[PDB]
C-alpha cells in the first residue's frame, strides 16, 4: 500500500506539471520562440508517459492482470516514450549549445524548422525502433523469466547493448555541459545550475540502465522495481521550464 | 467570397513571417559618435537633409546594421527609439572630450537603454600620441592625470608617455557612469585607420549576445 | 525687447486668470481582437473613417492595415526607412502617410488600379524627425516635425504650402480639428500651439506642463483638446478660452504619457502610458475608472470615427481592439 | 492593367487546348483570377477560379474533371486547359481579375477574351432582354435565394458588356458603382429580387447588361438585357 | 531678429478674445448630447455589437 502510494505521487506531480508548459506556451506568444517549442513537444511527451504511468503503479499486485494482450504494447510505449525524454533532453542541450556557445548565429540555425525537425526525429526513432523491437525483443528460455509470471521489460546482450543509443544523448550532454560550464566559469551561478542539470539525469539513469550487467542475471523484480526515470520525468520540467524565468 | 479575403491575409502573414526570419538574424547598433569625433571615417571604412544613415555590413557570416545620425542638436527624444539595438557604438576623440564624457553620461543611467551595452571607439589617438609628447597638459584640464599612473601591456613600438595617456582617458569613460551590471562599457582605441573595426565589433557583439543568452538561461 | 515680452507674456496670464470661475464608472473594455503580425515595436497607429480598416507602423519598417473586424491583413507595406514615429490614413481612405526618423513623410496611394500599395508622395524638406503627420483632404497633409517648425504641404506639388515656426522644443503631435480650420500641436517645450492652417500662423499657445510633450489630442467639439507628457500628466486646455482645466493625474503613476485619444462622446479620455498598461479617465472629471492591460510600452491609440472600439499598440508588437 | 488572351482556333471536339492569360500592369501576384465563358448566342457563364496564389481552386460544376486552371506569378501569366472538348465548349472565355478584401472591387476588369471553336446552385433570371436615348431606364434582375449575407453584403455584380467590346464592371455588391464607370448608374434590392437604374443614356449605354452573384461558389451569370436606344 | 518675432506673436496673441471660464467649462454639454450615440461610454448590446 504505501509502495503503491509513493510510486503514484509521481505520476499527478507530472500531469499537473506538464500542463503548464502546455498552457504557458500555447496560449503564448509571449513564449512562441523555437526554443519554447521543445519544451511544449517534451511535457506532451511526459504528460503521455497517463498510460504508462497509472498502469506501472498498477503493476507493483507484483503481477500483470491486466492482460497478457497488452504486454508488448505497453512495454514498447515506455520505452518509446522515455526515449522520447532523453532525446528531448539531448535537442535542449543542442540547442542550448548553440546559444552559449555561438550566440550570433543562435537564432539563425535554431528555429521553427529546425525544430520541427528535432520533434519528429524525436517521436520517430524512438517510436519506429521500440514498436519493431517489442513485437524482435529475443533467449526466450531465459525469458524461464519472462515466461513464468507475467511483462516487464527485459532485454539480453543481443538488445541490451542497442537498449543502453539512448543513454549518445549523455555523450553530447557531458560534452555540451563541460564546454558550458569552461566558458561561463571563464566569463567571471553557472556551476550550480549545470550540477544540478546534469545530476538529475544522472542519478536517475545510471542505476537502472546499468543493471540493465544482466545478460552477463541477479537482478531481482523485488530490487529493480525502483529502476523503472518516471521521477526524472516527473522533474524534467522543473529543471528545464521553472527554474530560470521561463515559468511565466 | 469573404474566405478569400481570409486566404489573403494568410498569405500576407506568410510573408511576414519569412520575414521575421531576416529580422532576427540582423544585428542592430547605433552609431552615436560625436560632432569632431572621427564616426565619419569609421563609417566611410565600411568594406567588410536625410535623417537615419543606415550602413549594412557583414562581418564573416553575421550581418549589422548601424544606424547613423544625420540631420536630427537634442537627442532627449529620438534616442528612445533604438530600444531594441544591440549595441550603441561611441566614437571619441581623446578641450572638447569633457563634453563626450558628459553626453557619454547621460546616454549612461536612461530610462531606455537600461538594457543596451555600449562599445567605446577612441579615434584619432594618432593626434593623442603628439599631444601627450608635446605643450598640451591633460593636467589644466584633468587635475588627476599627473597623479593618475599606467599594469596592463600596451601595444611595443611607442614611448610609455604616449601610451600613458591612453589609459587615462579610458579609465575615465569605463568609470564615468559604468560603475553605478546589466550593460557594461567595451572601451577600444580605434586610432585614426586601422582595418580592425569591424572584428572589434564582430568579437563585441558575440560577446555582448552571449552574456545575454547566459543571463537568460541563468549560466551567471 | 526682454522687458516687453515678459510684461507681455504677464499680461496674457493675467488675462488667462482674470476669471477663473469654475461618474462613468469602470469601463472594463475588453479585448476582442488581436492584431498579431508586427516583427517589431509598434510606434502609431490611425484609424479608419469607415470604422472598419486601421493602419498601424513598426520599427521593422512594417506599415500594416487591418481589417478589424475580422482581423485579416488587408495590406502590408514595406516602408523604406525602418524607423517610422507615425503613420496616417486618409479620410476618404485613399492615401496612408507615414513618416518617422527619416525626416520625409511618404504618401502611399491604397486604392490603385494595381495591386500594390506605392507611394504617391515622399515629402521632403523637413529637418527634424517627423513625430505626427495627419491627412487634411488628398490634397493637403499637416506633418509635425522635430525641427520645432509644423508644415503644411501640398502632396501633388511636393513643396511646403505653409511652415508654422515658434516650437522651442522638438515637435511630438498634432491634432485636426472636425472643421479642419485650426490645428493643435504640442513640442517639448512644455508647452502646445493652436495654428491657424490657412493663414499659416500660431493662433494661441497653452503652457502648464513641466515637461516635454509627448501626445496631442482634440476634443470632438472644436473648442477643447487634451495633451500627455513625460510627466505623467494630462490636461485639457480649452481652445477658446484659453486657460487649462482639471488635470487628469495620479499619483500612483511615474511614467508619462505616450498617446493620447477622446471616445466619440468625450466623456472618455483614453491615455496610453508607459507603464505597459492605457488608462482611461472622465473627461468631465478626471478619474481613472478602468485600466486597459499588453506587455510593453504602450505606444500609440485610437478610436473609430463611430465610436465602435478603441485600439491600443504597444512595443510588444501587438495591436489590440478593445470594446 | 492589360490581359492579352492567347489561344483558340479550329479544333476538332475530343481534343485539348491550353489557353493563356498574360497579364501585365498591375501586381498579378496578388489578384485571384476567374474564367467566364460567354455562348455566341448566350449569357455569360463561370469557369474556374483560382486564388491569389493557387491555395484555392473552384471549377464549374458543368465541367469539372476536364478543366484545370494555373497560374505562373513570376511571369505574371495564367493557364487554362480544357481536355475533351465537348460541343458546348466553344465559347467566348474571359480572364477575369478580382480581389478581394473589404472595400474591394472583385470582377473589376475583364480581360480580351478568346474564340474556341469545336442543379443546388443559386440561379439568376431576368424578366426579359429588351427595354430613346435621355430618360432613365430601369433593369430587373431575380436570384432563386437571398444573396444578402449575416455580414451584411449583397454579392449581385453588373456588368453591362458592349457591343464589340469585352465586358467591364458597373456595379460590385449591388450597391457599390466601379470606379471609372459614370456617375449615373445605381442598384437596389431586397436580398432576391434586384433592380438597376440609369438615370441618362448615351451612345456607350447601349448592350447587353449581365447580373452576376457571388454568394455561393459557383457563379451563375444571368441572361442579359440587350437595350437599344 | 529672433526677439522681434516672439515680441510680434506674443502681441497677437495677447489680444485674443476670451469668456469666462464656467461658460466655456460647460460645453460637459457636448458630452450631455452626445452620450447615446457613444458605444464605449454606453456599452452596445450584443445584438449589434460590431466586435462581438
Ligand atoms: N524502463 C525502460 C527505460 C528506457 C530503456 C528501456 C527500459
Amino acid at each position: 500500500a504505501s509502495l503503491y502510494s509513493l510510486m503514484s505521487l509521481i505520476i499527478l506531480a507530472t500531469l499537473v506539471g506538464n500542463l503548464i508548459v502546455i498552457i504557458s506556451i500555447s496560449h503564448f506568444k509571449q513564449l512562441h520562440t523555437p526554443t519554447n517549442w521543445l519544451l511544449h513537444s517534451m511535457a506532451i511527451v511526459d504528460f503521455l508517459l497517463c498510460l504508462i504511468m497509472p498502469c506501472s503503479m498498477v503493476r507493483t499486485e507484483r503481477c500483470w492482470y491486466f492482460g497478457e494482450i497488452l504486454c508488448k504494447v505497453h512495454t514498447s510505449t515506455d520505452i518509446m516514450l522515455s526515449s522520447a525524454s532523453i532525446f528531448h533532453l539531448a535537442f535542449i542541450s543542442i540547442d542550448r549549445y548553440c546559444a552559449v556557445c555561438d550566440p550570433l548565429r543562435y537564432k539563425a540555425k535554431i528555429n521553427i524548422s529546425t525544430i520541427l525537425v528535432m520533434i519528429l526525429v524525436s517521436w520517430s526513432l524512438p517510436a519506429v525502433y521500440a514498436f519493431g523491437m517489442i513485437f524482435l525483443n529475443l533467449v526466450e528460455e531465459l525469458y524461464s523469466q519472462v515466461s513464468d509470471l507475467g511483462c516487464s521489460p527485459f532485454f539480453s546482450k543481443v538488445s541490451g547493448v542497442l537498449a543502453f543509443t539512448s543513454f549518445i544523448p549523455g555523450s553530447v550532454m557531458l560534452f555540451v555541459y563541460y564546454r558550458i560550464y569552461f566558458i561561463a566559469k571563464g566569463q567571471a551561478k553557472a556551476a550550480k545550475t549545470l550540477g544540478i542539470m546534469v545530476g538529475v539525469f544522472l542519478v536517475c539513469w545510471c542505476p537502472f540502465f546499468l543493471c540493465t550487467l544482466d545478460p552477463f542475471y541477479v537482478i531481482p523484480p523485488s530490487l529493480n522495481d525502483a529502476l523503472y526515470g518516471y521521477l526524472n520525468s516527473a522533474l524534467n520540467p522543473m529543471v528545464y521550464a521553472f527554474f530560470y524565468p521561463w515559468f511565466r | 467570397e469573404d474566405k478569400a479575403a481570409v486566404e489573403r491575409s494568410k498569405m500576407i502573414e506568410k510573408q511576414l513571417q519569412k520575414d521575421k526570419q531576416v529580422y532576427r538574424r540582423t544585428l542592430r547598433l547605433l552609431l552615436l559618435g560625436a560632432d569632431n569625433s572621427g564616426k565619419s571615417t569609421i563609417v566611410k571604412q565600411m568594406r567588410i537633409t536625410s535623417g537615419i544613415f543606415e550602413t549594412k555590413f557583414q562581418v564573416d557570416k553575421v550581418n549589422f546594421h548601424m544606424f547613423d545620425v544625420g540631420a536630427q542638436d537634442e537627442r532627449r527624444k529620438w534616442i528612445q527609439c533604438f530600444n531594441d539595438v544591440t549595441a550603441i557604438i561611441f566614437v571619441v576623440d581623446s578641450n572638447r572630450l569633457q563634453e563626450a564624457l558628459n553626453d557619454f553620461k547621460s546616454i549612461w543611467n536612461n530610462r531606455w537603454l537600461r538594457t543596451i551595452s555600449v562599445i567605446l571607439f577612441l579615434n584619432k589617438q594618432d593626434l593623442l600620441a603628439e599631444k601627450v609628447l608635446a605643450k598640451s597638459k591633460i593636467e589644466d584640464y584633468f587635475p588627476e592625470f599627473a597623479r593618475y599612473t599606467t599594469d596592463a601591456t600596451p601595444e611595443p613600438g611607442e614611448d610609455p608617455r604616449v601610451t600613458r595617456a591612453k589609459y587615462f582617458i579610458r579609465k575615465e569613460f569605463v568609470d564615468i557612469s559604468t560603475a553605478s551590471g546589466r550593460h557594461i562599457c567595451y572601451p577600444h582605441f580605434t586610432c585614426a585607420v586601422d582595418t580592425e573595426n569591424a572584428r572589434r565589433i564582430f568579437n563585441d557583439c558575440k560577446d555582448i549576445i552571449l552574456q545575454m543568452n547566459l543571463r537568460e538561461y541563468n549560466l551567471v | 525687447l526682454r522687458q516687453e515680452a515678459e510684461q507681455l507674456k504677464n499680461q496674457i496670464r493675467d488675462a488667462r486668470k482674470a476669471c477663473a470661475d469654475a461618474p462613468v464608472g469602470r469601463i472594463q473594455m475588453r479585448t476582442r481582437r488581436t492584431l498579431r503580425g508586427h516583427l517589431a515595436k509598434i510606434y502609431a497607429m490611425h484609424w479608419g473613417t469607415d470604422s472598419r480598416l486601421l493602419v498601424s507602423a513598426s520599427q521593422d519598417g512594417k506599415l500594416i492595415i487591418w481589417d478589424s473586424y475580422t482581423t485579416n491583413k488587408v495590406h502590408a507595406i514595406p516602408l523604406r526607412s525602418s524607423w517610422v514615429m507615425t503613420c496616417a490614413y486618409a479620410p476618404s481612405g485613399n492615401y496612408v502617410a507615414c513618416g518617422g526618423l527619416d525626416n520625409i513623410c511618404s504618401i502611399y496611394n491604397l486604392k490603385t488600379r494595381e495591386g500594390n500599395v506605392r507611394v504617391s508622395r515622399e515629402l521632403a524638406g523637413h529637418t527634424g524627425y517627423l513625430s505626427c503627420c495627419r491627412f487634411l483632404d488628398d490634397n493637403q497633409i499637416v506633418t509635425s516635425s522635430g525641427d520645432t517648425t509644423c508644415a503644411l504641404w501640398d502632396i501633388e506639388t511636393g513643396q511646403q504650402t505653409t511652415t508654422f515656426t515658434g516650437h522651442t522644443g522638438d515637435v511630438m503631435s498634432l491634432s485636426l480639428a472636425p472643421d479642419t480650420r485650426l490645428f493643435v500641436s504640442g513640442a517639448c517645450d512644455a508647452s502646445a500651439k493652436l495654428w491657424d492652417v490657412r493663414e499659416g500662423m500660431c493662433r494661441q499657445t497653452f503652457t502648464g506642463h513641466e515637461s516635454d510633450i509627448n501626445a496631442i489630442c482634440f476634443f470632438p467639439n472644436g473648442n477643447a483638446f487634451a495633451t500627455g507628457s513625460d510627466d505623467a500628466t494630462c490636461r485639457l486646455f480649452d481652445l477658446r478660452a484659453d486657460q487649462e482645466l482639471m488635470t487628469y493625474s495620479h499619483d500612483n503613476i511615474i511614467c508619462g504619457i505616450t498617446s493620447v485619444s477622446f471616445s466619440k462622446s468625450g466623456r472618455l479620455l483614453l491615455a496610453g502610458y508607459d507603464d505597459f498598461n492605457c488608462n482611461v479617465w472622465d473627461a468631465l472629471k478626471a478619474d481613472r475608472a478602468g485600466v486597459l492591460a499588453h506587455d510593453n510600452r504602450v505606444s500609440c491609440l485610437g478610436v473609430t470615427d463611430d465610436g465602435m472600439a478603441v485600439a491600443t499598440g504597444s512595443w510588444d508588437s501587438f495591436l489590440k481592439i478593445w470594446n | 492593367v492589360q490581359l492579352v488572351e492567347s489561344g483558340g482556333g479550329l479544333v476538332q471536339p475530343g481534343g485539348s487546348r491550353k489557353l493563356s492569360c498574360s497579364a501585365s500592369g498591375f501586381a498579378f501576384s496578388s489578384f485571384g483570377m476567374h474564367w467566364v465563358r460567354q455562348a455566341p448566342e448566350k449569357g455569360l457563364e463561370w469557369v474556374a477560379y483560382i486564388s491569389s496564389g493557387s491555395g484555392t481552386i473552384y471549377y464549374a460544376d458543368t465541367v469539372k474533371g476536364r478543366f484545370t486552371i494555373s497560374r505562373d506569378d513570376p511571369k505574371n501569366t495564367l493557364f487554362l486547359q480544357m481536355t475533351s472538348l465537348r460541343s458546348e465548349d466553344t465559347a467566348m472565355y474571359y480572364c477575369v481579375r478580382s480581389i478581394y478584401y473589404y472595400g474591394s472591387s472583385p470582377f473589376d476588369f475583364w480581360g480580351q477574351g478568346t474564340t474556341l471553336t469545336v442543379s443546388a446552385d443559386i440561379v439568376m433570371t431576368q424578366a426579359t432582354s429588351s427595354v430613346t436615348p435621355g430618360e432613365s431606364v430601369s433593369i430587373s434582375c431575380r436570384s432563386s435565394k437571398s444573396l444578402l449575407h449575416s455580414n451584411g453584403n449583397t454579392y449581385l455584380y453588373w456588368f453591362l458588356q458592349r457591343p464589340g467590346q469585352s465586358p467591364q464592371l458597373l456595379i460590385y455588391r449591388m450597391s457599390n458603382l466601379a470606379s471609372g464607370v459614370p456617375d449615373r448608374f445605381s442598384g437596389s434590392g431586397s436580398g432576391t429580387a434586384f433592380t438597376l437604374t440609369i438615370s441618362r443614356l448615351e451612345a456607350e449605354d447601349v448592350g447587353v447588361y449581365y447580373c452576376m452573384q457571388h454568394l455561393e461558389y459557383p457563379l451563375t451569370f444571368g441572361a442579359g438585357t440587350k437595350l437599344e436606344l | 531678429a529672433q526677439a522681434r518675432k516672439l515680441v510680434e506673436q506674443l502681441k497677437m496673441e495677447a489680444n485674443i478674445d476670451r469668456i469666462k471660464v464656467s461658460k466655456a467649462a460647460a460645453d460637459m454639454a457636448y458630452c450631455e448630447a452626445h452620450a447615446k450615440e457613444d458605444p464605449l461610454l454606453t456599452p452596445v448590446p450584443a445584438s449589434e455589437n460590431p466586435f462581438r
